[PDB]
RNA sequence: UACCUGGUUGAUCCUGCCAGUAGUCAUAUGCUUGUCUCAAAGAUUAAGCCAUGCAUGUGCAAGUAUGAACCAAUUUGAACUGUGAAACUGCGAAUGGCUCAUUAAAUCAGUUAUAGUUUGUUUGAUGGUACGUGCUACUCGGAUAACCGUAGUAAUUCUAGAGCUAAUACGUGCAACAAACCCCGACUUCUGGGAGGGGCGCAUUUAUUAGAUAAAUCCGAUGAUUCAUGAUAACUCGACGGAUCGCACGGCCUUCGUGCCGGCGACGCAUCAUUCAAAUUUCUGCCCUAUCAACUUUCGAUGGUAGGAUAGGGGCCUACCAUGGUGGUGACGGGUGACGGAGAAUUAGGGUUCGAUUCCGGAGAGGGAGCCUGAGAAACGGCUAC
RNA sequence: CCGGCAUCGCGCUCCUAGCCCGGCAUCGUUACUUUGAAGAAAUUAGAGUGCUCAAAGCAAGCCAUCGCUCUGGAUACAUUAGCAUGGGAUAACAUCAUAGGA
RNA sequence: CCCGUCGCUCCUACCGAUUGAAUGGUCCGGUGAAGUGUUCGGAUCGCGGCGACGGACGUCGCG
RNA sequence: GGUGAACAGCCUCUGGCCAAUGGAACAAUGUAGGCAAGGGAAGUCGGCAAAACGGAUCCGUAACUUCGGGAAAAGGAUUGGCUCUGAGGACUGACAGUCGACUC
């Protein structure tokens, strides 16, 4: 082409919206935002298909019109915002808050919270570098960047981040025996605990995670996104608590719910 | 026009190749600006990629030199072109283009060492304690006019600037300009 | 010297030959200093190549290049060009209906910097860099003979 | 459903083909045709040619409204008020739609790289100095649409001249410290100094310098950088560093003076990061053909050095130098009724054949070529030439 | 089926490092196999779901088929090339006799 | 049972004077539109200095 | 001697000549030598005669062949003057010095 691409088709959208191929012959485009439009969820998709509090795309814009939806903090008009990871949704006039976490099945599910978890998110670091006349800043995943960190904050570390304050409040050191939710590939959802790190000079660096009942899994550095210091989690894990499971598993569960069923 | 594609290249094994595609903007080139060395000064603008801009300097005059064993930086007027390590023939025209070698006025390095009683000398007798001055340098201030070598694009960012020719790198072009 | 052998003379950018003061003791590159790198990978700069006189401006370990990309093994095939060769790389291709094998080759242009030295037939690794020329993607790490 | 039957003989057993027997998301054609659901459709020959119509414009409380209207209508001090058309300004029209002509490691696929680049927008952070002899901001320019009116031409979003009037259009012009360090440097005393007063935002280009170890006070990053980043010396005829616009009022006088304040926002400029992307780029992989065995190289073919150009790497191009590069593992050349893939038909398995077409990548707009604007185009529902 | 080991199992300082100790990295290269990563969707296979059935679709189902409850939107194959993990039977190329060996 | 020349009829391909004919492509050479950049050029247009002259000028300011 | 590949042609020096009956004029027809618009062999038995081509450097060259040729096939481009640049040498004590007529 001779220049940027302002569609999206249906059938090549993101597999986990679970858009339907019949629905339409376009998907809403992500705008240009936060996060990286293949690991986003816009806020379309939130109103009309989630939470259904619309029933077409014109009445999700009349919505962010009143301005009853807040994201990370702040109100945002735009129709295909992209939200992502560990963002706060917040609709005052319901009076709900949601953090944005992953199914075991490794789809966004809107995690419902009170209002002192949404006060902070977290983020994982993407460098920490030198600026403009030597005064440190760090990038995150989130396309934030802090300015005066603390000198301990390294690379792929995860910071708390008061939303009103907006500097850091707290961090975790990424090492191995802490909690980790993992963000892609297979395994995302997925949480555990950080057994070994085997690096290679040049490539990716894998990170060895096992659930809390025994199931031993890995993925590479980049899909690897901790939680909390240690076993315990800093943030309230979604409905299945981050363990996935063969296929059996969930057809017994079924007809152990349809014995009493 | 002027195109920086490989399509009308042979490929390597020396076969024809076919040209499947119409030339495209992102792949253009410009025709140079071929920088003089004359006192109607002028430097003009490109409008380039991403709307950013570049300076084709025409015709350049003065320059800006950096003598680097004293680790001073003068502005000077160019003299005249001596050498050129592509084609002889830039040096015939008197064309200015990164590592040419060129004479300079001498006037403001001369007089920074001229610099360089009570509270003034007892500095000057810390300094002159560490003078070495290499006869070379020493003989080019005698006749009025520096070695120097461009190291700057011209017709790049339209400024000519350049460092004096010092140690093995003036003696070098000195055996050549013989 | 022997490295001057052209009509512009020879140097390594921001190593300044002239400097008033100098001390051999510091980092490469600065008070005089040959400049000299290291590549990474697991790969050891040869001591031709940090004491060595040749300005190469292509060289993994003196020169303006970074090794990133895939890094290859392979035979050297013909030595005939400046500080350039040819590098057969031996593979097998499956034929999937008759289940067998078939040798296949490809032939690999690198870059040699003057610190090594290579024969007809000697093993070769080579580091991928930008583009060096028309067809000149690698530069040779190690020489095997 | 991993299957066969008729035909050579006077008869026999073979070889071997012909013929039958099933399907096709595979086309046309013929005969026939009641209901429900579903949906391909000028690709094949002519990327041949087109009458007509449509397919790209756009306005907010938040750039500019006495230019002429509409509705309030004025107590005739101020309003063009509230809504507005036209028009100047800003943004978009580079996406989508269509097709498959050229194109045979080419496009393309999986997989790499950018430390070799640009990137309007989003999101986050960030922003002093303009001159004042940095001893704290230094003043406000005409002229152009809509409109009025004179006209030419057969001519059409062809076109000229005069009269007005706006700016977030255009052009100017006020600028925030200790100056933090650095160089001069009257004199002072002798200096290891105190020094009176003259020279320093951010960008840009060049140069010098810093950015630290190894066991008997060294302190950011990478697998790897003269890296990030700092200091210094200058250099530029500097793109820049707000003369912009909304509602809401509501604390309190200093002259009680739209009075000192001070809020939330709309737009805008600049650096870094991010995002939406591209541009190149590594490895491997493609049909038939040898009645196609050599091809490339003067005039770029393969490499070297210095430049030039580019957004940037590179023979991309230039000057000089060397003689290389590919080939029975099929180079080079020819054919293709050849865009590539995801896929499709058939399928015991192994296969054979198809893939113009709705998803992804590419390419083109009658054939070639060259451009302007713009962040982005070698754009064709833009221009210029043939 | 397998760890974990002693026989007459060339080292470890440097990371994992047990209450003197397993389970250490470079001083030959590969194919082959094992497991994983990361792999566009649509299509293929395949789970759930009474569109009245079916081709389909990605829905829907219970509640008092009453101010809502409960949700789902699985999973697999993916030849070759590339990345990582263990095995080291088989089969390649290279190479101890100037001892320039440990 | 069966072979081949020859006579007759039809079908397909071959050689063939004709510097045969047509069409499309390519190599080189000659001419070369238009654009792009460069060099002079300077119609006229902006403080409309000054002379401090009487809307008029030239010395003009540079752009 | 100069030009040039050249004992070609053309001009010059040494040496030798101006010996070919003179004067006037400038008709036809001759003889010897030129040039001619447009056309281009129609002239003629017939392109007879004339014209066109022509040196050198670079490129490119078919049929046919006894494989040696054809071939200078055919078909193209260049060529003055001036000012420079590079290469190619000798001797003498990877250098230094001096010298050097010629070609591209
Ligand atoms: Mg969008
Ligand atoms: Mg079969
Ligand atoms: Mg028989
Ligand atoms: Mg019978
Ligand atoms: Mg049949
Ligand atoms: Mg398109
Ligand atoms: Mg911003
Ligand atoms: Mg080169
Ligand atoms: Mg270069
Ligand atoms: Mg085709
Ligand atoms: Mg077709
Ligand atoms: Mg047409
Ligand atoms: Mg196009
Ligand atoms: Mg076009
Ligand atoms: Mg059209
Ligand atoms: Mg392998
Ligand atoms: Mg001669
Ligand atoms: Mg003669
Ligand atoms: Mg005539
Ligand atoms: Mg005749
Ligand atoms: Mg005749
Ligand atoms: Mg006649
Ligand atoms: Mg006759
Ligand atoms: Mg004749
Ligand atoms: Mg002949």
């Amino acid at each position: 082409a001779r220049g940027l691409k302002k569609h999206l088709k249906r059938l090549n959208a993101p597999s986990h919206w679970m858009l339907d191929k019949l629905g339409g012959a376009f998907a809403p485009k992500p705008s240009s935002g936060p996060h990286k439009a293949r690991e986003c969820l816009p806020l379309i998709l939130i109103l009309r298909n989630r939470l259904k509090y619309a029933l077409t795309y014109r009445e999700v814009q009349s919505i962010l019109m009143q301005r009853h939806i807040m994201v990370d903090g702040k109100v945002r008009t735009d129709k295909t915002y992209p939200a992502g990871f560990m963002d706060i949704i917040s609709i005052p006039k319901t009076g709900e808050n949601y953090r944005l976490l992953y199914d075991t099945k490794g789809r966004f599910r809107l995690h419902s919270v009170r209002d002192e978890d949404a006060k902070f998110k977290l983020c994982k670091v993407r460098s920490v570098q030198f600026g403009q006349k030597g005064i440190p800043y760090l990038n995150t995943y989130d396309g934030r960047t802090i300015r005066y960190p603390d000198p301990l904050i390294k690379a792929n570390d995860t910071i708390k981040l008061d939303l009103e304050t907006n500097k850091i409040v707290d961090f975790i050191k990424f090492d191995v025996g802490n909690v980790v939710m993992v963000t892609g590939g297979r395994n995302t959802g997925r949480v555990g605990v950080i057994k070994n790190r085997e690096k290679h000079k040049g490539t990716f660096e894998t990170i060895h995670v096992e659930d809390a009942q025994g199931h031993q899994f890995a993925t590479r550095l980049g899909n690897v996104f901790t939680i909390g210091k240690g076993t315990k989690p800093w943030v309230s894990l979604p409905k299945g608590k981050g363990i996935k499971l063969t296929i059996i598993e969930e057809q017994r569960k079924r007809d152990a719910a349809a014995q009493a069923a | 026009g002027i195109s920086r594609d490989s399509m009308h290249k042979r490929r390597a094994t020396g076969g024809k190749q076919k040209a499947w595609r119409k030339k495209r903007k992102y792949e253009l080139g410009r025709q140079p600006a071929n920088t003089k060395l004359s006192s109607n000064k002028t430097v003009r603008r490109v409008r380039v990629r991403g709307g950013n801009v570049k300076w084709r300097a025409l015709r350049l005059d003065t320059g800006n030199f950096s003598w680097g064993s004293e680790a001073v930086t003068r502005k000077t007027r160019l003299l005249d072109v001596v050498y050129n390590s592509s084609n002889n023939e830039l040096v015939r025209t008197q064309t200015l283009v990164k590592n040419a070698i060129v004479q300079v006025d001498a006037a403001p390095f001369k007089q920074w060492y001229l610099t360089h009683s009570n509270n003034v000398q007892r500095k000057l007798e810390k300094r002159q304690q560490g003078r070495t001055l290499d006869s070379h340098i020493e003989e080019q201030f005698s006749g009025g006019r520096l070695l120097a070598c461009i190291s700057s694009r011209p017709g790049q960012c339209g400024r000519a600037d350049g460092y004096i020719l010092e140690g093995k790198e003036l003696e070098f072009y000195m055996r050549k300009l013989q | 010297m022997a490295e001057q052998t052209e009509k512009s003379f020879l140097k390594q950018p921001k190593v300044f030959l002239s400097t008033k003061k100098a001390d051999k003791a510091k980092r490469p590159g600065k008070a005089g200093n040959r400049f000299w790198k290291s590549v990474g990978l697991g790969f050891k700069t040869p001591r031709e190549a940090i004491d060595g006189t040749y300005i190469d401006k292509k060289c993994p370990f003196t020169g303006t290049v970074a090794i990133r990309g895939r890094i290859i093994a392979g035979t050297c095939h013909s030595a005939k060009m400046n500080r350039t060769i040819i590098v057969r790389r031996n593979y097998l291709h499956f034929v999937k209906k008759y289940q067998r094998y078939e040798k296949r080759h490809s032939n690999i242009p690198a870059h040699i910097s003057p610190c090594f030295r290579v024969k007809e037939g000697d093993h070769v690794i080579i580091g991928q860099c930008r583009p060096l020329s028309k067809t000149v993607r690698f530069n040779v790490l190690k020489v095997v003979p």
